[PDB]
């Protein structure tokens, strides 16, 4: 006493027509002609669609279909009259994927690479679709494909082994799904340019002699850094306990120690200073800034 | 009609509809005259020979009689019933007995004033149930179980039948999330002349539970003064007897103890009652 | 340490088995589908038919003696485990994946727990070699409603199969064990 | 013009005899029969230890061979009288390995393991000595090599899968080199006794109302306890900014939130807040100790 | 770009592989032994006489119009690469092997680039295929004394080969590139 | 001995050391008087025939002259000489010019009162070298080279040959290290009308280097006022001209050009002087 759908799991566009039957087995199929009736994603169908054409088969007509709910596709489920369960079917549609877009990579102390993209297309988030990214040399190289991903978040791949430098590279995403497959515009990237390192460690606030109106910022520089590359540059920037706004102070690049002015005696200020390279040994561009290291207070002796 | 000395017929309407009532197949410009529970009724009311009741309430019911002008002559008698058409009924099942099979009730959220007719019918996934019942109170099916982790999920439908209308309710549950026993019988307290501060409680299991040591329960306790009127939980392992060492030196206690199996269902009410003196020297 | 602490072991494992097993069937019939997402959906079983069963009387199941018990429990939980272990490649999440390989951890670890009680009880029964025919079970040719109404089968089986264990457990340790 | 040592490449034991021979080739051999010297780690041997065999052969006795400096091996050199380099060798001496002892493993948040054990012998050392960690199940699994090596320092492991909980654990290092090899002793673990987790983060300390001498310490517990396994227990430390000692504070293992007492008006506090496992579903013995927070300051409002 | 740019990028290139395989031969040293060690150190060549050398006259040297130097450059590279490549197995320590791996990307990265530049000249002689025969040359039967020889004087030799490399892009883009 | 009248011979000695001189073979008890640079001895220093000297200086040389007693007739005559025996030489080489060889001096840290025979060997790995020398000073190979990039490290050796002992003294180095050119000639500084606080420094290419267009050289300026007696370094490319902005209105600067290869060798020395006045309208 089971029944069977045509077509099992077809593959149709958003906006396609589509035609299923629900054939059962019975020797005196009198009801059974007019008792059966659709039910999609739990919900019934509406008998006006449905149409007989003869004791052992119903046919149904959709049209305009929509995005599935689900990744796994719609069940359509041919029910009984009673209520039963007779067979069951899924339904994928979609649309192919486009060229994805707005790509950009960062490196972390020349040691990894981390790339973002966007899909940019509302039709191939229905179904399943395939991300790949492919990177090699410009003049000599071979293909070779990310295996880390989601290091970061969603649409992102993590490079963990060494890049040459001084060198560009070609980096491109590949989008394949059911229905097509598309490729992603080739990007030429150079690791100098988006060079990023670590927060300055070890920051450490002192009072100087007396004065009740300056202090003393101190830090050490990240070892991560071989300083025959690039020379990075520092920044600090202070608080007021009670107070939201923030004051930055200039470059601060070379100066390890750097003293602050103007602060008002008795009351404590949260320092926290952050470091960006600069480009030496090629182009003069500075690097992405690093993000604010941890929030050091310190009290200003009053008077 | 027929004879007018007969057993009248009974008629029942709705709350605040509108109906006509004529008394036999007479004439239009015939001399017709009502009474109801012995009083006769005005003139003003009559439509020619019927007579028609605009947004009957409950104190409109009983025998509507129609007699002839200035006489005591019968002719046709009717009893008329006001009622509510039925909604849906109220069906949540509970199994008293774990090892045994389950019961429950049906019951309808406003009462109507017409007795109804209801329907029992039990799938439990594609089989048929009995539902043999021949208890004290009405409304329990007290259906007995066949099998254990059948990992089948049983549905039950209540059905109502009356002369207004009709409707219908369906659940569905499992053998593992309706049990619930009954709470302990005969829980008393007795002191302690050794430790004032320490009281001792005993309880006694349900006589319902047809396998107390196959199937072992899990009690709680609980227990409060009559002043500071705040409860402490705390909960106990399989065993009837229980030490607690939180009593007052002078002051009452109140203590309820609970039911329930090992890990199967929920808990159960709490006892009766319960009262105790500690331990004082004098 | 004999059978004291290990079957209080083994009742703790399965409690948290069960638990676990709970949040991820909840889990997966919210991913399935709408109407495998339904309170009831009470159909017919007839897509998982090989896998073995957890329904037993109560005299049978008072019947067995610390031994078939265990034996049951152990083919079935194998069983189940490679179940489980091959209903990873159904499912394509990350998170959703990573609950499953920890589940099939656990639920091997709780095997092997339970191999080691009936070794430590003195029965010289310590692994008879069940099976070998369904050792691995590689997906066949089959309908995506035939594989969505094997996983919820599959699934309830393991809940019942994880309560009758615990049930059992909790039985050997009151009545037959001190 | 090119000579010949023999043996080529020994392995000798810490204390045995060694006999090298450098045999010259030349037609006049007179001279180079008392003219080549032996020189080992760049240091000339002593004279009176060579002894010459004939007109094309000279001999070496040495005894009560030490260590080696390198663990490639020393290198003996036969040289010329002009000082030109004949020929070479390398010479392997060392001790077999012991069992290893005191091996201890913690695991963090019951989902990594990491090891680590000590040699505990001198002589193997000299020579490259391999070191493997081998864990499985007691009662039913197979053996499973660790990948991951030097994750916190000499001699450890990290294995970053999933293990099994509420089964004991069989862990050993075998230690191989050229002379021989040796298996440590089994140590039975349980993973339930060596949880570690991190230290709460969100450390906020505020004020409140007017009292100068109270202060109110509130954190986040860690997201990466499930919370049904175990109950973390937490303490909280504070010290004077000018001051290095630390006063503890006893258990705050449940109240998320605690405040002190004592506190003098007008002084910073840093606050450092670690939270401890206890025993729950099995031993009720506390977990390994977490390390201490970052330190966050606040002031007190003097009057 | 042109000429501009690329010449100035494998000048700094072949600088930064310049200090980095110093820094690499000097660790190398320190480790391989104290003869070794020693400040001078020189012996008869004899362990290593496959690999090409970088000897050349002043007129010779002249005489050579940006595509012979080029190719010898590129040649020469990639042997040194090749046999770079083929030294990890020797050594043994991980801060020495990841060094080993970096040097050996950056002078892959190096090759590709001398490749881009001559490519971008617009000779026609993209990567003309050198040798094939020592294209991975897997380590023969020796000696540990004669690798140490064949190690040192590889080093030695790259090191030459870096500073002619670098000599002979600072002749090409003072007098033959503006 | 021979004939009194032939020339002296020529005897060494020791500082600080003992040694006896006779005159002649002849007997022990004979009549022995000694004459120093003219001038008689003491009759107290005579031990027999003989002359001992206890711990000569340098103010005991000179032509020791035995004469018969009360007399002028020559016997002997012996001129003594008191040096010190040699130490290790100092050698260090430096390649002038880059495209030719180099050459190197050597001296000994304590100078000798004897002159000495040096000898001269290179090796260059295994090879032979010629060494040939016709300069205007002593002590200076004037080696030429052969290839570039030989891959070879030069190992050259000096020794020194005494009457009274000996040394030897090697080292080794590679074409690569010791570079130093020579430094500029015809540093003049000239003022520029337009901008007062603006100078023009121009200098010139040391006539040694053969190519200066093939290996190109790296200048470096040093500006610095005469009141101020503080230097600031910057560098410069390839080029023989400079425009420095630092210049003050009324004060005196001294420039000081150094040169050195593009990546080969060590920087050289500075120039000699220059002086120069800024721009002054009046
Ligand atoms: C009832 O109608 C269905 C649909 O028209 C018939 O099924 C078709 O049968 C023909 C030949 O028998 C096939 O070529 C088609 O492919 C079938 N279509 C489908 C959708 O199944 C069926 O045969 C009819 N039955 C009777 C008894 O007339
Ligand atoms: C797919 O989208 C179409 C377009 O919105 C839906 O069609 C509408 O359905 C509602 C209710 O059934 C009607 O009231 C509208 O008149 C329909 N509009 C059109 C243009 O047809 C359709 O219901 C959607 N289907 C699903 C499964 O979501
Ligand atoms: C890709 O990047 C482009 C460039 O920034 C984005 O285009 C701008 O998007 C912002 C935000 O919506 C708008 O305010 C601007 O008007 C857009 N500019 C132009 C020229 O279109 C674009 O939206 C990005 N796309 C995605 C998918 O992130
Ligand atoms: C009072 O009785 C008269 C007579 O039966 C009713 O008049 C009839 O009304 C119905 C419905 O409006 C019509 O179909 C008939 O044709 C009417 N008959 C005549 C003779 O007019 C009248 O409706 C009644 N009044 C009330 C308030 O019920
Ligand atoms: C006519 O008399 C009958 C008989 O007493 C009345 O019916 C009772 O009405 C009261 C008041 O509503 C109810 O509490 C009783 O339950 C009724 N009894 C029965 C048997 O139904 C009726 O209400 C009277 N009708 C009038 C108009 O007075
Ligand atoms: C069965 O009972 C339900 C519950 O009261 C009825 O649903 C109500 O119907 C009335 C009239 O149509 C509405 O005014 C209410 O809003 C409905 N309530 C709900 C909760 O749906 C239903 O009509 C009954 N069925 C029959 C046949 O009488
Ligand atoms: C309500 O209960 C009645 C009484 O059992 C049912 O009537 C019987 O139904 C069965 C099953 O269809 C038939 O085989 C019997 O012949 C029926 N007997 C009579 C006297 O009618 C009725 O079907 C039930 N209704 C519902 C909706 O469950
Ligand atoms: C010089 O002495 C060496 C060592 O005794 C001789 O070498 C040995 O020769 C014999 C036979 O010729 C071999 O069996 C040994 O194994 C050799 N030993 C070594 C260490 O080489 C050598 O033959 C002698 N030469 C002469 C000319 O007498
Ligand atoms: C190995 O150790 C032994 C023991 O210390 C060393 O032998 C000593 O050598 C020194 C200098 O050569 C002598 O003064 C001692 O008398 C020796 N002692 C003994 C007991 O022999 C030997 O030199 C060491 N060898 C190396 C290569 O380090
Ligand atoms: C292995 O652990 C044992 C036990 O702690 C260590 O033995 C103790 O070591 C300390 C430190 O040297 C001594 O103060 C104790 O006297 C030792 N106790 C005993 C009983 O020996 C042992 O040193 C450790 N070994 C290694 C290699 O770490
Ligand atoms: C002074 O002259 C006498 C005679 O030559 C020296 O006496 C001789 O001394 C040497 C060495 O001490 C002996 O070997 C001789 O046998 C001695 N000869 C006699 C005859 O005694 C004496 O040493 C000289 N004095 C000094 C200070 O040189
Ligand atoms: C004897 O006369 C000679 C000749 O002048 C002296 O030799 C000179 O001594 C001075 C002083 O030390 C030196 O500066 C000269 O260089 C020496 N000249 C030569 C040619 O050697 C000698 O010193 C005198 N001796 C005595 C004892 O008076
Ligand atoms: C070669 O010159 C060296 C350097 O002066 C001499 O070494 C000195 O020798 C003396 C006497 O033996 C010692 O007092 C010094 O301490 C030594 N100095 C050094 C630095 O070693 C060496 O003796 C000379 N060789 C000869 C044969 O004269
Ligand atoms: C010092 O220099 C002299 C002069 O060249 C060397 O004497 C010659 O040495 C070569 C090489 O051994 C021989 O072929 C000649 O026959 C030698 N000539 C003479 C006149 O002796 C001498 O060997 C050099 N000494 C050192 C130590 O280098
Ligand atoms: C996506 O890629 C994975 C591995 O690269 C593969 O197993 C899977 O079949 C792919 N899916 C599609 C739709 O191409
Ligand atoms: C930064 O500049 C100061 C002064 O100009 C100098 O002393 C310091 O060395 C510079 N920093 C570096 C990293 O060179
Ligand atoms: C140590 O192990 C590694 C890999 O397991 C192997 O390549 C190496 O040969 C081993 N060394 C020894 C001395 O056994
Ligand atoms: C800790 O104890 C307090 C009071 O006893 C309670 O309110 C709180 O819920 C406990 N913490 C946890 C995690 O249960």
């Amino acid at each position: 006493h089971t029944a069977v759908i045509s077509p099992q799991d077809p593959t149709l566009l958003i906006g396609s027509s589509l035609l299923a039957t629900c054939s059962v087995h019975g020797d005196p199929p009198g009801a059974t002609a007019e008792g059966l009736y659709w039910t999609l994603n739990g919900r019934r169908l509406p008998p006006e669609l449905s149409r007989v054409l003869n004791a052992s088969t119903l046919a149904l007509a959709l049209a305009n279909l929509n995005g599935s709910r689900q990744r796994s596709g719609d069940n359509l489920v041919c029910h009984a009259r009673d209520g039963s369960i007779l067979a069951g079917s899924c339904l994928y549609v979609g649309l192919p994927p486009e060229k994805p877009v707005n790509i950009s990579c960062w490196s972390k102390n020349m040691k990894d690479l981390t790339c973002r993209w966007t899909p940019g297309a509302h039709g191939e988030t229905f179904l399943h679709t395939n991300y790949s990214l492919k990177y090699k040399l410009r003049w000599y190289g071979q293909d070779n494909t990310c295996e880390e991903y989601h290091t970061v978040g969603p649409h992102s791949c993590h490079i963990p082994k060494d890049l040459a430098l001084f060198t560009p590279y070609e980096i491109w995403v590949e989008a394949t799904n059911r229905l097509g497959s598309a490729r992603s515009d080739v990007l030429t990237l150079d690791i100098l340019d988006v060079v990023t390192t670590d927060p300055p460690p070890d920051v450490h606030v002192s009072r100087v002699g007396g004065l009740e109106d300056q202090l003393s910022v101190r830090w050490v520089s990240p070892p991560a850094l071989k300083d025959f590359l690039f020379q990075a540059k520092y920044q600090i920037r202070y608080r007021v306990e009670d107070s939201v706004d923030w004051k930055v102070v200039d470059d601060v690049s070379n100066q390890t120690s750097c003293r602050l002015a103007g602060l008002k005696p008795g009351t404590v200020y949260f320092v926290q200073v952050r470091c960006n390279p600069f480009g030496i040994y090629g182009s003069k561009k500075a690097g992405i800034w690093s993000e604010w290291s941890h929030p050091t207070a310190a009290s200003t002796p009053r008077s | 009609r027929h004879s007018p000395q007969e057993a009248p017929h009974v008629q029942y309407e709705r709350l605040g509809s509108d109906v006509t009532l004529p008394c036999g197949t007479a004439n239009w410009d015939a001399a017709v005259t009502w009474r109801v529970n012995g009083t006769d009724l005005a003139p003003d009311l009559l439509n020619g020979s019927q007579l028609v009741l605009h947004g009957l309430e409950l104190g409109h019911s009983g025998l509507y009689a129609c007699f002839h002008r200035d006489s005591w002559h019968l002719r046709h008698q009717v009893l008329l019933h006001v009622g509510l058409p039925p909604r849906e009924p109220v069906l949540s099942c509970r199994s008293n007995t774990y090892p045994k099979g389950f019961y429950c009730s049906w019951h309808l959220p406003t009462p109507t004033y017409i007795p109804n007719t209801f329907n029992v019918t039990v799938l439990h996934g594609s089989k048929i149930m009995v539902c043999e019942k021949d208890p004290a109170l009405k409304n329990r099916c007290h259906i007995r179980y066949m099998h254990l982790f059948s990992t089948i999920k049983y549905k039950v439908s209540i059905s109502v039948s009356n002369a207004l209308g009709h409707n219908a309710t369906a659940i569905t549950f499992d053998e593992f999330t309706i049990v619930k026993p009954d709470p302990p019988e005969n829980v008393v307290a007795r002191p302690v002349p050794s430790n004032p501060r320490r009281l001792e409680v005993t309880w006694q299991t349900p006589s319902t539970w047809p396998d107390p040591e196959s199937f072992p329960l899990k009690f709680f306790l609980r227990y409060r003064p009559l002043i500071l009127d705040q409860w402490q939980h705390v909960e106990l392992s399989d065993g009837t007897a229980h030490t607690i060492t939180d009593a007052y030196a002078g002051k009452e206690y109140i203590i309820q103890v609970a039911a329930k199996d090992n890990e199967i269902g929920t808990w159960s009410d709490w006892s009766v009652a319960a009262h105790a003196t500690p331990w004082t020297e004098e | 340490p004999g059978p004291g602490p290990s079957i209080q072991k083994t009742y703790d494992l399965t409690r948290y088995l069960e638990h676990q097993l709970r949040s991820l069937a909840g889990t997966y019939l919210n991913y399935l589908g709408p109407p495998f997402n339904e309170p009831d959906f009470n159909p017919p079983r007839l897509g998982a038919e090989t896998l073995p069963r957890a329904t037993v009387d109560l005299e049978v199941w008072r019947s067995l003696n610390d031994k078939l018990r265990l034996t049951q429990n152990y083919e079935a939980y194998s069983h189940l485990l490679c179940y489980l272990r091959g209903l990873n490649r159904q499912a394509a999440t990350a998170e959703l994946r990573r609950s499953l390989a920890h589940f099939c951890t656990s639920l091997q670890g709780l095997l092997g727990s339970i191999a080691g009680v009936m070794a430590a009880l003195g029965y010289p029964l310590p692994q008879p070699l069940p099976g070998t025919e369904p050792t691995w079970t590689p997906g066949p040719a089959h309908s995506d409603f035939l594989q969505k109404m094997d996983d919820f089968w599959l699934l309830k089986e393991l809940q019942t199969w994880l309560w009758r264990s615990a049930k059992d457990f909790n039985r050997l340790k009151k009545k037959m064990q001190p």
